């Protein structure tokens, strides 16, 4: 929607097309959907202006941004929107920085304009900023009832975002999504994305795969884990699938130009061999 | 006639006509911009901008092999481009207002031929070229020239010395056009490589396979983070080819480039083992757990992790996106895991010294986080970097052992996690670092004294 | 020879090797390798030897200027001169404007001439600024075209951290020259550099050096 | 003045001032017309009128 | 009334027109009526004179306002702000949220706010006399978020 | 050489340059400062701009051989 809205010109002049604080557990497609959305309008990835907070748990960082005062030794945010105004700019997992770097946010987010140390104004105008979190998940497992879901989930996020943030910064974001948490069915299907990307970044090796929904479906089962989200889903494929490839194509080069099919049995895993 | 200019600078069309200049391939929106400009009434000064070796003086090149081939429109097609490098015009004005007499002849000569184009490349040095104790320098000299679309002047720099230089003149910045020159894609660079391929293959006396282009494009951009597509696959594709000529020459005929030829010198530049997978090598890394047996003895599950993450690695299944590995070795003290990753890292490279080390006890503090990153500009020692950034890029081939990680400021650790999860960390230059080929270890004993402690 | 500036600039290392004069080179032959492998490229052709204080880059300089000497490069180089081209005796004497871009210019278009040049710059760390700085054009930015396309065969040495403080600020500099590691030998090799060197040394000291001494 | 209502009360909140009208302007005008527009530019050169009926907003379109 | 007062003559000679801080809630247009001012006086938003203090975090950042220190590079250049307001003498000059700088930037203010005169680090001094200078600032807006009853 | 005319009203002398580089040389020489008048050359309006444009319009018309409708400059 913010993106239509800036494409049919109807975004106010002043302000940035959109910027969005994305919030929710671990492991959910946050910063996937960033770098999906900077693929979307660049087509790759790499075209994401990305700058990761953590490196700034301390105020002073903030010279990282705008350049080092005039006449001391030595900006690389405000010279990268300048290269390219019409950009996604990504402030990864914003809650470790320092509380108050992002008072340098806030004239970006109400006028779209941050200024340079050399004096120079940098119109964001046209930048899309994106804002990935995941306050309050500590806080969510440290709670244990004494005593005898989502909305519970997002009221209690959206208080811990209340606390962790300035009123006058929030009051500026156009939009504060919370991500939900991933059902088995769509970890199901990010299974059946990951094993296709699996498969055609080997194939350019020459290596051909094909993996059936039998064992798809195991290695969802064995990768659940709700808490930790898709990401225990790449730690059952390199164990189950890329672990034994390895092994086959290093024991005397078995694989190369075959065809291998992984099935699981009801039992195990196996990898079976032939020609194409 | 331009009699002075014919002897301060290189005639680029003549050059063209002799046919030395490579040829230029696919750029076709960037030579259409500079025509565009080009064909200007008020300011036809076009600039081309971009990163070192992206091809800018290709791009400068390609406009003279048009204007030759008579691929431009009418109003360049007889137009001469003279290269006019400024230290030739600097050299030798001893005297007071020698600099700019021979400039202002320059200038006067390029008015009244007006077929040139001229060519300032390294545009940056204009500003203060000349200029001295009472002299004015060249910038001051051109400026009213330049805005009344007398002179013709394409100009190249780089991004940053065109912010450093020239965004100070303000005045000079206006009569210049930036055409920004992209870095090429994967599929523009194995265009590019064949159409030199006739240039290297006529030098090195080798025949060049289409392969060895898709490989040494792919390789050089998957691992060769410091530099630019188009000049980085060149290279690689031509010390691939002198390395070839030079061990075939010293003791068939039609000696031919390979994807191995290649690996072999991407692997020396970076240390990666990337050239195939000899029976040595691979009894070795089957043997793997063994060899770590000899230094380690129990602890098989952790063997067995890191044994299968190098294999993964060497095999080729590797994420490209996400480093070797990451562990957390966790368990009482005094207990293998830290000889465990120094038996890695000899086993990896013959040394315990090869490993990068990180005693993390030493983090106490929060702001000691500069430590692996640097100090922000404007602080003493921002000049130094990250100590674990330069090492890391100095050889991005390592183990990294992160000591005793539960004594570090809690904080510490998220300076961590885009190493983890996209293997980059970005250096307070701005440089970013790829750890995608490291292995990261960190060791810790929590809970270990308390499952002593308890007592029911 | 018909170079008649830069022979008075630089030392003609491959004469001085010709006399005998250069301590021997053992052992470095990945190394020279390389650097052949490089200085046979057809465009940047250009090596710069990188490594640590006191590993022995200036004489792997000297151990190619030797192994021109003795004829075992091969043809393409097997009659070049090696000069080294002392960046601090460029700029003497130079105080008015254009007098060292002029300078430089003459050895350039001297060294393009002759063609059987291959300069060798130690401490290359220092061709970045030199030549001064009100309205002149440093080094750098006047060998710049040159080196880009094949007319200067030039070899570098310079220590990690002068090339990371001076080359790497001028990106466009670094790209010009291939780093060639200069790794610390080991032990053995370092036992069999001290035999070798062993005889240049009893014979300015007038003693033997056992083994045993050397290990 | 109904929709101009409803979006007073849709884009009520007192602890943050005037700023979450904008977003409410954002979300219903601003939205529904981009939908309009960009779905095959049938908006211009023609008027539109926007009203709350008491279930939704709706957005007729009409000749000058 | 103080711009009335200001052009009626009866402004005091030696101090500027106004000086003025907006505290209160957020989103409550006090930035806005700073723009409403400027245009009004000016028919434009951009004559403002707009410096937002949240760069000014760190202590040495005050450079950016009277210039770099003796000796330092750009010691002759000037401030930034000193040669903004001695360009356009008539101005109304904005330090949007003022409680964000380090303490150190309001020592400057002072002689502003007392004579004004700015003093650039190269000894110039600058004339505030007839400038408007509002300060805004949301102080205690968190204080009031724990204020529970 | 020029400070002796400047100051007396020998030469009618009109100069130009910018903000930038006014402070940077000419401040200096406080003494030369005094002797010229600076006069502000304010950026023109949008509307002034425009009446700009379409006076220049036939320069840029006959040069590219175009014709430039009143829309395009707006
Ligand atoms: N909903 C999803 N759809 C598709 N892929 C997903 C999804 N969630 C996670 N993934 C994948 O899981 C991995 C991690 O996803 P991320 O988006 O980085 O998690 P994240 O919570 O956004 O990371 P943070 O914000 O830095 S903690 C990537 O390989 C994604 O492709
Ligand atoms: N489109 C192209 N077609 C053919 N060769 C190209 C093309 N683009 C770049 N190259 C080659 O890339 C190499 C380096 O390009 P250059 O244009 O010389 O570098 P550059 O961009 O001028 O870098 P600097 O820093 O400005 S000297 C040369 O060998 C060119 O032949
Ligand atoms: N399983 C083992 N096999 C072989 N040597 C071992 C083993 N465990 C410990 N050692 C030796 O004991 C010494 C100390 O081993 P460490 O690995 O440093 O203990 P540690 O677990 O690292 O202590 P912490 O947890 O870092 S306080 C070294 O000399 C090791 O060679
Ligand atoms: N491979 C080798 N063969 C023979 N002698 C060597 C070798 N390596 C080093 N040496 C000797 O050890 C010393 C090394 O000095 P250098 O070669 O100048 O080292 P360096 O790295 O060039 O130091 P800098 O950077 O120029 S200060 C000299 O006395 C050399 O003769
Ligand atoms: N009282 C008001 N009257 C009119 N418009 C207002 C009012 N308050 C806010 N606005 C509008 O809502 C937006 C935000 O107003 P601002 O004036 O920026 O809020 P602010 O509180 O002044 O800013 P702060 O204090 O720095 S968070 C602008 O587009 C204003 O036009
Ligand atoms: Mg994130
Ligand atoms: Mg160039
Ligand atoms: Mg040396
Ligand atoms: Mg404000």
């Amino acid at each position: 929607k913010a993106v239509r809205r800036a494409r049919a010109g109807l975004k106010d002049p002043k302000r940035p097309i959109g910027s969005f604080i994305f919030l929710g557990p671990t492991g959910v497609g946050k910063t996937e959907l960033a770098r999906a959305l900077a693929e979307s309008m660049f087509g790759d990835d790499d075209a994401m202006i990305r700058v990761d907070m953590s490196e700034f748990m301390e105020k002073h960082a903030v010279s990282r941004l705008v350049g080092a005062p005039p006449g001391y030794v030595g900006g690389q945010l405000t010279e990268k929107v300048r290269r390219k105004p019409y950009s996604v700019i990504l402030f990864d997992e914003i809650e470790k920085a320092h509380p108050d770097v992002f008072n340098i946010l806030l004239q970006v987010l109400d006028d779209g304009h941050l200024t340079d140390t050399k004096g120079r104004t940098v119109d964001f105008r046209n930048t899309i900023i994106i804002m990935t979190s995941n306050v309050g998940a500590q806080e969510l497992q440290d709670q244990r009832f004494a005593g005898f879901d989502y909305e519970t989930i997002r009221k209690t996020m959206l208080k811990e975002l209340k606390n962790s943030f300035r009123p006058e910064f929030l009051n500026r974001v156009d939009d504060i999504i919370v991500f939900h948490k991933l059902t088995k069915e769509e970890l199901k299907e990010i299974v059946t994305m990951m094993v296709n990307k699996l498969t055609n970044r080997l194939s350019e090796q020459n290596i051909n795969i094909i993996v059936t929904d039998k064992a798809k479906d195991k290695i969802a089962e064995e990768g659940y884990d709700p808490e930790y989200g898709a990401r225990p889903l790449i730690r059952a494929i390199q164990k189950t699938i890329e672990d034994n490839l390895s092994e086959l194509i290093l024991d005397g080069n078995q694989i190369e130009g075959k065809k291998v099919t992984v099935d699981h049995d009801g039992k195990e895993f196996k990898y079976d061999i032939a020609e194409q | 006639n331009t009699p002075t200019l014919d002897s301060l600078a290189r005639d680029l069309t003549v050059i063209a006509k002799d046919g030395t200049l490579d040829p230029v391939i696919g750029r076709d929106k960037e030579i259409t911009r500079v025509i565009e400009v080009l064909s200007r009434r008020t300011k036809n000064n076009p600039v081309l901008i971009g990163e070192p070796g992206v091809g800018k003086t290709a791009i400068a090149e390609g406009l003279a092999q048009a204007i030759v081939n008579n691929e431009v429109p009418e109003t360049l097609k007889d137009k001469r481009v003279m290269s006019l490098d400024m230290g030739t015009v600097v050299a030798g004005t001893k005297y007071r207002g020698e600099f700019e007499e021979r400039l202002k002849k320059v200038m006067e000569e390029i008015q009244q031929a007006g077929n040139v184009i001229l060519f300032i490349d390294e545009l940056h040095t204009l500003v203060g070229a000349g200029g001295a104790e009472g002299a004015i320098d060249a910038s001051n000299i051109l400026k009213p020239a330049l805005a009344r679309g007398e002179l013709q002047c394409i100009g190249a720099t780089t991004l940053d010395e065109y912010r450093k230089n020239i965004e100070k003149d303000a005045a000079l910045e206006r009569r210049f056009q930036p055409v920004q020159v992209d870095e090429p894609s994967v599929v523009d660079t194995v265009a590019i490589l064949k159409g030199l391929r006739d240039r290297y293959e006529a030098h090195h006396r080798i025949n060049i396979s289409d392969e060895a282009i898709e490989a040494a494009v792919k390789l050089s951009n998957r691992y060769v983070s410091d530099r630019f597509l188009p000049d980085k696959a060149i290279d690689l594709i031509d010390e691939a080819s002198s390395k070839v000529r030079l061990k075939s020459h010293t003791t068939g005929m039609s000696t031919s480039l390979s994807e191995e030829d290649i690996a072999e010198v991407i692997a020396g530049w970076t240390g990666i083992p990337l050239t195939k997978i000899n029976e040595t090598e691979s009894e070795k890394l089957l043997s793997l757990e063994d060899t770590l047996h000899e230094r380690v003895i129990g602890q098989k599950d952790a063997v067995n992790s890191i044994s299968k993450a190098v294999r993964r690695a060497r095999a080729g299944l590797k994420d490209p996106k996400r480093p070797i590995g990451s562990f957390i070795f966790l368990g009482p003290t005094g207990v293998g895991k830290t000889e465990l990753a120094r038996a890695l890292a000899e086993s990896m490279f013959g040394d315990d010294d090869a490993m990068i080390r990180v005693d993390m006890s030493e983090f106490m503090e929060k702001h000691a986080v500069s430590r692996l990153v640097g100090a922000p500009p404007g602080y003493v020692g921002h000049d130094d970097g990250g100590q674990l950034t330069e090492k890391v890029r100095r050889k991005p081939y390592s183990v990294i052992l992160f000591d005793e990680i539960e004594k570090a400021h809690p904080d510490v650790f998220n300076i961590l996690l885009q190493v983890l999860d996209d293997g980059h960390l970005t250096d307070t230059k701005g440089r970013t670092v790829d750890f995608r080929n490291t292995i990261i270890i960190m060791t810790s004993n929590v809970g270990a004294q308390e499952l002593q402690d308890q007592r029911f | 020879n018909n170079t008649p500036t830069l022979d008075s600039l630089a030392r003609d290392l491959t004469v001085i090797a010709k006399d005998g004069t250069l301590d021997p080179v053992i052992g470095r032959d990945k190394e020279i390798t390389r650097v052949i492998e490089v200085l046979s490229r057809r465009t940047k052709n250009n090596p710069v030897l990188i490594g640590e204080p006191g590993v022995g880059k200036t004489a792997i300089a000297e151990g190619l200027a030797q192994a021109i000497v003795n004829n075992e490069v091969p043809e393409t180089l097997k009659d070049k001169r090696v000069m080294s081209l002392d960046m601090g005796t460029v700029v003497a004497g130079t105080k008015y404007r254009g007098e060292f871009e002029e300078r430089l210019k003459k050895v350039m278009e001297e060294i393009q001439q002759a063609g059987n040049v291959i300069l060798f710059i130690d401490e290359l760390h220092t061709l970045v600024g030199a030549g001064g700085a009100e309205g002149a054009i440093d080094a750098s930015n006047i060998l710049k075209p040159a080196l880009a396309r094949g007319e200067l065969q030039c070899i570098g040495a310079t220590t990690l951290d002068e090339y990371r403080k001076n080359i790497e600020k001028d990106a466009a500099l670094e790209r010009r020259f291939q780093p060639v590691q200069v790794d610390e030998p080991s032990v053995v090799d370092t036992v069999a550099i001290l035999k070798g060197l062993r005889d240049r040394y009893e014979a300015h000291h007038r003693i033997n050096i056992s083994d045993e001494a050397i290990e």
